[PDB]
């Protein structure tokens, strides 16, 4: 947050930091999706990978919950993606 | 003398600038962080295959390659962290070369996957040296053109000697 | 053990996989069908095998792991007229019921469902394992 | 007779597979060297002596916790200067025949290896050769059948639990370099799969994970991996560069005046590699 | 029996206060430490240890090393081991410790202004001239003597930030090490073990990755990356009564320690120097 | 004690947090601090109500 | 146990606030100086010693 603030005392700086993190994350997520597009998804998730995902999500949620913090079309689409609401369009 | 070494430094900068477009590679995003991978040179490997690559040395003259950088205006007495950064850079270069030599075979299978050609024994070393030289160019960009005619620094020279001894022994160990 | 007549239980080996087709909205006292569906499963992992897209009759679908609510006597479970309630392979007493008739599908027939009034048993030709 | 009809008795059992090695030449008496540890009912199915002799590995315990849980772990006996085949801590099914000198050791141990490693062709070859070698019928046949039955009993004890662990959801293990940004890790999980069930159990008992997520808490035992796995098998190699110095102080004045009774850090190199996950304690 | 127990040269100049000074015996050991084990533990969260290097027949190179006393949850100040002069006053609750200890810390970090402030404050003690000034003289002289002893400039190729792979550039941990006092530098050398040891073109690696971190804040028991390393630690009562009189017990235990492993030590043509 | 007598809640909180993050707070220092704080607060709660009644007293 | 369940006992009580001063460093023992007057149940909630020391 301080490194980003170097570029200014932006009003929504916390939201901005979260957005930048999630955007850098989505870049590599798009990379993975491109790598896997050709492959055929299954009707249901791989159970082992699903367990790993749940277990790691536990820790991720714990950390980001412990750290409490403080022009609409594309903005809201991307924000919905950030919040993982896959109903985004 | 050390003036010739300054000439060497300028020449390596200009010659890197030259070949990075004579052969249009500039894989300039990479560094010495760890062992390089063919995944970042696939096309560069294809272009390399267009030339016979046996005109390369098994060992690396880590000494002469890095000594020119040691010539800088350390007398400014403002950034000794610059000298410490140089020490870090040289040590990490030595580690990079040592790991490349130790796992040279592993890279050989990597580049067997990527462009399975007889010249791979030289392509591995060419990738190593070219990524290293891109890192050198980036380091030159980072530092300032404060090269003096002559400058003594016993500590840096000693670090160079001791690390490069390991580097040369490792490269020599590449038997065949 | 007593059961509320509002629950109807269907037993079929097929129910090892959830019978999406058999689900149907229930009507209230006003004969208004409920577009909300709540599916109860014995374990959380079961949720992954419930396809919400297979419920055109409903507008909202939610899935939860049925859990014994010690605060509710199964002899008279709480009613939720706002949603149609379906239980799949329940393992603990049903403490909640939906509008109209609360539907249950199970491959097992435990005592909890044994006394259930409405019992639909699907018959199959036997085929034994080794 | 004294005992109740049948009534399988209960006693201790030597657990290391190699304890069953015996000279097929009945006229030649032989005793295998077994460490007493073999008689501990634990996950180890190899005694310390055989482990060190054949795999270059030594057992070790890692306290874990409030309630101090003890996690089994093995450690390197590999020196710093060992190279090539010497670095194969546990050979793969495609290399054990070479790493282990079948010719130099006893036929019974060769059969044991061809059983552990799923080499049915070699097992059958040995069985037939023993059928047509020496006084097979008299006692050599019974000795061979006894050794084979013991090995098969151990393997049948291990493999079912190993498969259940493989498909297990609550307990998950991933033998690879947790530093995914590395090249010496590879498809460590695939190689572990290639290994036999009993071999997989041994790997689990020996190699501790770099990290361990219990429910919601994660413990990082290392910021690095002390060993790797490749096609050759379990390799006592540093994934990133120079080998770790292994003094091997045992087995195969002012300084002390200051350094009288004084806590000393061991120079041993334990086995840390991969990721492990568990729900609840299960202990 | 020279007692090098720095932080035990503390006298409760206040009459109502008595300083127990219950600190470790090893201070009477003529070692490279200038602070014995209990002071080290209390004020730096370090436990003294020794790491043998060559121990075959009589070559007994036993490099010293201390251990983290920081779990895998502490952060920032809680994790800093040896704070820099810029932040030590904040990391240490100087106000919560005796003024003599504060003076010792200020001398160690060369906070002469704080030293002057402390003696000025002591000026206004009831028995100031009688014995407070004597205590000041004793403590100050002892601390100054220790500091001069540590400082090598008074009357070798160990690099601490030169191990860090993946670092962008710069190092500078050695810069801050230089900025430290002679006592602090000697403490760092004595407690922190270089991850690599090169002797006359012969490199030994002790860890596959350094365990400590050095930055502007000082010495930190942090990791170069990723999460922190796991680092765990009569009045007869009714509960103390035990019930009726009536599992790798047979195997040794590998310590769950986090020794200070960081840096590269380079040794020139000199052989296995054992003096 | 002074930051309690003088109504300095900011200083009291600062001291409490510093002691929370200083020394072996959990072992016994926390209990000692709580005991001292409780004693001071008990004295203050004994005094202040009577003081206010005296203030408004006719 | 001996005493009645709860049954708050009755005894004297040191009244000066400063009597509670103790070294947070448990390894350092400390005793505050208190005048005996502190044990008089009077309006004073500071002992003579603390009063003279801090307020003159
Ligand atoms: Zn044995
Ligand atoms: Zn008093």
């Amino acid at each position: 947050r301080e490194t980003f603030n170097v570029f200014g005392p932006f009003k929504q700086i916390d939201f901005m930091v979260m957005f930048v993190i999630k955007f850098n994350f989505l870049c590599d997520m798009r990379n993975f999706a491109k790598l896997i597009d050709e492959l055929v998804p299954n009707k249901q998730p791989n159970m082992r990978i699903h367990s790993v995902l749940v277990m790691r999500d536990k820790i991720v949620k714990l950390a980001f919950s412990n750290l409490q913090f403080q022009n609409t079309k594309h903005l809201q689409r991307l924000i919905m993606l950030m919040n993982a609401n896959y109903n985004v369009i | 003398s050390k003036d010739i070494v300054n000439e060497k430094l300028q020449k390596i900068i200009v010659v890197t600038d030259g070949m990075k477009r004579l052969y249009e590679y500039c894989n300039c995003k990479n560094s010495l962080e760890t062992l390089p991978s063919a995944a970042n040179y696939g096309s560069l490997l294809k272009r390399l295959n267009l030339y016979n690559l046996d005109h390369i040395e098994m060992n690396v003259n880590f000494y002469e390659l890095l000594f020119p950088l040691t010539l800088y205006n350390d007398n400014d007495n403002s950034d000794k962290t610059l000298s410490h950064q140089l020490v870090n850079y040289i040590f990490l270069a030595s580690n990079y070369f040592q790991n490349c030599a130790k796992n040279f075979n592993y890279m050989r299978e990597t580049f067997n996957v990527f462009g399975p050609f007889k010249q791979i024994d030289f392509m591995v070393m060419f990738v190593i040296k070219f990524n290293f030289l891109c890192d050198m160019r980036n380091f030159a960009k980072l530092i300032d053109e404060l090269v003096p005619n002559k400058q003594p620094n016993m500590r840096i020279h000693s670090v160079l000697v001791m690390r490069d001894k390991i580097v040369k022994l490792a490269f020599s160990n590449l038997q065949f | 053990m007593e059961c509320p007549f509002q629950i109807q239980v269907c037993i079929s080996d097929r129910f090892f996989a959830f019978p999406h087709n058999l689900v149907e909205p229930q009507s209230d006292v006003g004969n208004k069908l409920i577009e909300n569906l709540i599916v109860y499963v014995p374990t959380d992992d079961d949720r992954l095998y419930i396809d919400k897209k297979q419920f055109p009759k409903f507008n909202s679908v939610l899935v939860y792991r049925h859990e014994h609510d010690v605060n509710i006597d199964s002899r008279s479970p709480k009613k939720t007229a706002s949603a149609t309630i379906v239980y799949w392979n329940p393992l603990v007493p049903i403490t909640e019921i939906g509008a109209g008739e609360t539907r249950v599908f199970s491959v097992l027939l435990t005592n909890n469902l044994f006394y259930c009034n409405t019992m639909i048993v699907h018959h199959e030709n036997p085929k034994c394992p080794i | 007779l004294v005992p109740v009809g049948m009534a399988p008795r209960q006693m201790r059992v030597n657990r290391c597979i190699f304890a069953s090695i015996v000279s097929f030449d009945a006229c030649i008496t032989y005793k295998s060297p077994c460490s007493p540890d073999a008689y501990h009912d634990d996950g180890w199915f190899i005694c310390n002596n055989h482990l060190i002799k054949r795999f270059k590995m030594s057992k070790m315990v890692l306290p874990i916790f409030d309630n101090q849980f003890k996690m089994t772990i093995a450690r390197h006996l590999v020196g710093n200067k060992e190279r090539g085949i010497k670095r194969i801590l546990i050979p793969s099914a495609t290399n054990y025949q070479d790493v282990f000198n079948l010719n130099s050791m006893m036929q019974a141990e060769q059969l044991i290896f061809h059983l552990i490693y799923n080499n049915e062709n070699a097992v059958n070859t040995i069985c037939d050769n023993l059928k047509y070698t020496e006084g097979f019928t008299s006692n050599t046949q019974r000795v061979i059948h006894s050794v084979y039955a013991t090995t098969k009993s151990i393997l049948d004890t291990t493999n079912p639990n190993t498969f259940c662990s493989r498909v297990s959801r609550d307990e998950l293990r991933f033998f690879d370099v947790t530093n995914a940004r590395a090249l010496r890790g590879g498809a460590g999980d695939q190689l572990f799969n290639n290994y036999s069930g009993f071999l997989q159990n041994l790997i689990r008992r020996a190699v501790a994970p770099e990290y361990l997520q219990i429910d919601t808490e994660e413990l990082r035992f290392r910021n690095c991996a002390t060993c790797i796995i490749d096609e050759t098998g379990l390799v006592a190699s540093v994934p990133d560069g120079p080998e770790l110095y292994n003094p091997i102080r045992s087995s195969d004045r002012e300084l002390d005046r200051t350094l009288s009774g004084y806590e000393e850090y061991p120079t041993y190199v334990p086995l840390f590699l991969g990721y492990q996950i568990i729900n609840s304690e299960n202990n």
